[PDB]
């Protein structure tokens, strides 16, 4: 259930974003930053 | 209220999709039956 928690959480953030900035491109640009945070997280975990 | 959404359609569609996705997630875990707990519950002492 780690996929649905990331699938649902990401979607909730996207929808809230679209509501907040009345657009479909701005929330995409905000969502496009999530893989970078996960990237570092995975990097740190693998290194440690 | 309505005049607020006439100029912000994305917010309207977002609330619509919120309701739509919550209902679609909710339907499966909803029990089904022919009737609800309508008849009074009985405790039988044999």
């Amino acid at each position: 259930q780690m996929a649905f928690l990331l699938g649902l959480s990401m979607l909730v953030v996207f929808l809230v974003l679209a509501a907040l900035y009345e657009s479909w491109a701005i929330p995409l640009s905000v969502m496009l930053v999530v893989p970078l945070g996960i990237f570092g997280a995975i990097i740190a975990i693998m290194s440690r | 209220m309505s005049q607020f959404f006439i100029r912000r359609p994305v917010f309207a569609w977002v609330i619509a999709i919120f309701i739509i996705i919550f209902g679609l997630l909710s339907i499966p875990k909803l029990p089904i039956a022919r009737f609800p707990s309508v008849a009074p519950p009985q405790v039988n002492i044999s």
